[PDB]
């Protein structure tokens, strides 16, 4: 199936260190070289590391050379990226990649934020008010990004879109909208599930009329 | 380093029509072995990038026939022959011939569709937030096109501009629309000194605003 | 042959 699952992201002070992990499955891990690519808040893509199938030829751009270290454990089917002397410019989503023809398969990514600020978990507020009804969730006052918002633990996938977070006064706020048939609600329960990994926090808010 | 420069920055296109995305390198990008490692990646809203094309013109497995890459020297091109709504997102070129490997800046592909009016919903503050001392009033303007839209907040019939925060989605791949939310933030003390709250959306689909209100 | 060469 080929699945790559990154982990270890979060908030780090300037000058600090942090190591990312990536769980590889669905293929013969030891046969393929691997790369890390990062995407900055400006949505620019930067390649940051390469390593061959056997764990050799570690290569880096000069922007992270001497600070970043790629490594792998072919027994555990894991790829690592140790970081140190972190700067503001390292803040990004970091993607694990199985490489062959090009960057063939990308993980979903894990987020590093380099900042002196402190972690703040979100407050989550329900939004409640015809054959079709629109409900919502207000996710207010968190730092850093990201949060993931899901509805009924994933069951409600259609009729859902989440608005980009905006920074005001050093905290993020976003909203998520879901639309269901009037029959569906409040006859049956509709719950907003918010995850903030940097604070290791999960909130479940039911939408009551 | 090799600089990869993309053209245009944004590209509007109708369904079934053709799109062309240009890439320009700051130098030749032929590897020591004589081959050119120019790659095309597509990042759809909310997703990781995905490979479409490597070696200038070779489609990665699964990529439909309508994606075609070409070029040499410093000029390279991606063509999409019959754009489908699912093709929207940001396209990146990439050179893998010389180190450091480098990406272009990206070209956003936008789908043109028929003008569509928003579906407006206004929401009052929750009791949970009112206990924290704050009071956000929220308005969703959902599933409209084109992206540009105006929202006006009114408190007891009077316009209110300060404390408003608006946020647009990326284009939806299913229906090719946009949505946006408007959040008016007030203190608890201020919210309870008034009763009538209104958001009205003005869109090019009507000179008449779409008005939604609540009391208390 | 088609794979991107190592750095
Ligand atoms: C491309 O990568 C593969 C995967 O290991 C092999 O190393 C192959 O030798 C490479 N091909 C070229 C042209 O260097």
């Amino acid at each position: 199936e080929v699945k790559l699952v990154e982990s270890g992201g979060g908030l780090v002070a300037p000058g600090g260190s942090l190591k990312l992990s990536c769980a590889a499955s669905g293929f013969t891990f030891s046969s393929y070289p691997m790369s890390w690519v990062r995407q900055t808040p400006e949505k620019r893509l930067e390649w940051v590391a390469y390593i061959n199938n056997g764990g050799g030829n570690p290569y880096y751009p000069d922007t992270v050379k001497g600070r970043f270290t790629i490594s792998r454990d072919n027994a555990k089917n894991t790829l690592y990226l140790q970081m140190s002397s972190l700067k503001s410019e390292d803040t990004a989503i970091y993607y694990c990649i199985r490489q062959y023809y090009g960057f063939d398969y990308w993980g979903q990514g894990t987020t590093l934020t380099v900042s002196s600020a402190k972690t703040t978990p979100p407050s989550v507020y329900p939004l409640a008010p015809n054959s079709m009804v629109t409900l919502g969730c207000l996710v207010k006052g968190y730092f850093p990004e990201p949060v993931t918002v899901t509805w009924n633990s994933g069951s409600l996938s259609s009729g859902v879109h989440t608005f980009p977070a905006v920074l005001q006064s050093d905290l993020y706020t976003l909203s998520s909208s879901v639309t269901v048939p009037s029959s569906t609600w409040p006859s049956e329960t509709v719950t907003c599930n918010v995850a903030h990994p940097a604070s290791s926090t999960k909130v479940d808010k039911k939408i009551v009329p | 380093d090799v600089l990869m420069t993309q053209t245009p920055l944004s590209l509007p296109v109708s369904l079934g029509d053709q799109a062309s995305i240009s890439c320009r390198s700051s130098q030749t990008i032929v590897h020591s072995n004589g081959k050119i490692y120019l790659e095309w990646y597509l990042q759809k809203p909310g997703q990781s990038p995905k490979l479409l094309i490597y070696r200038v013109s070779k489609r990665f497995s699964g990529v439909p026939d309508r994606f075609s890459g070409s070029g040499s020297g410093t000029d390279f091109t991606l063509k999409i022959s019959r754009v489908e709504a699912e093709d929207l997102g940001v396209y990146y070129c990439f050179q893998g011939s010389h180190v450091p490997w480098t990406f272009g800046g990206g070209t956003k592909l936008e789908i043109k569709r028929a003008d569509a009016a928003p579906t407006v919903s206004i929401f009052p503050p929750s009791s949970e937030q009112l206990t924290s001392g704050g009071a956000s009033v929220v308005c969703f303007l959902n599933n409209f096109y084109p992206k540009d839209i105006n929202v006006k907040w009114k408190i007891d019939g009077s316009e209110r501009q300060n404390g408003v925060l608006n946020s647009w989605t990326d284009q939806d791949s299913k229906d090719s629309t946009y949505s946006m939310s408007s959040t008016l933030t007030l203190t608890k003390d201020e919210y309870e000194r008034h009763n009538s709250y209104t958001c009205e959306a003005t869109h090019k689909t009507s000179t008449s605003p779409i008005v939604k209100s609540f009391n208390r | 042959p088609d794979t991107r060469p190592a750095p």
